[PDB]
């Protein structure tokens, strides 16, 4: 049986830390909500 | 507590306190992935949050009123996620999305990596507003994790 504790303010940061990539990537959805890869 | 903001979705039910997942109070409406509850009723101190609207396709779930985030990323824009990692202080991680291309058009995806529990962490824009939440996509060849930004619909 699931609670909920509250963990901040939704905001922008201005100096955060900025990390990642940016792929481009052809998927699919299927009913089960589940993502997969094409090639 | 219905204030605005991010919280952490909990259970007891496994070893100690275990953090299951994330989600955004917003307009006094719940709102997380599906896969983080499956829909089950949550607690809020000595309330109770009854789930209105889910749909597992989408993987979203909201509770006390229907899905309230319009927001939608520019396809350009750097966007932040407030990471909220089990038992790890809530954390802005800045980054530029990549794009899921899937038949039915094409939405922003986040390739960042934090560990099970972070599900329905909310990734904004330069505004604060949610574009989507974090925490359903795929693993790539890299090994590595990327996440569609899963928005709903108002």
């Amino acid at each position: 049986d699931m609670y909920i504790e509250r963990a901040g303010d939704i905001t922008w940061e201005k100096d955060a830390e900025v990390t990642g990539n940016s792929p481009r990537l052809d998927v699919a959805l299927d009913e089960s909500g589940d993502f997969s890869l094409v090639e | 507590e219905t204030t605005d903001g991010v919280y952490r979705v909990m259970t007891r039910r496994l070893l100690g306190s275990t953090q299951v997942g994330v989600g955004v109070m917003q307009e006094g409406v719940f709102h997380t992935m599906w896969h983080v509850t499956k829909g089950a009723a949550l607690r809020s101190g000595e309330g109770r949050l009854d789930p209105y609207w889910g749909d597992v396709k989408q993987d979203l779930v909201s509770y006390c009123g229907p899905w309230k985030l319009d927001a939608a990323w520019d396809g350009l824009s750097e966007v932040q996620l407030l990471a909220v990692p089990p038992g790890e202080r809530a954390k802005n991680i800045q980054t530029l999305p990549g794009i899921f291309k899937t038949k039915d058009g094409d939405i922003g995806a986040v390739a960042l990596d934090y560990p099970a529990g972070t599900s329905g962490s909310p990734i904004l824009d330069k505004c604060g507003r949610v574009i989507g939440l974090y925490g359903n996509g795929v693993v790539i060849k890299n090994g590595s994790y990327v996440s569609a930004i899963t928005q709903g619909k108002r």
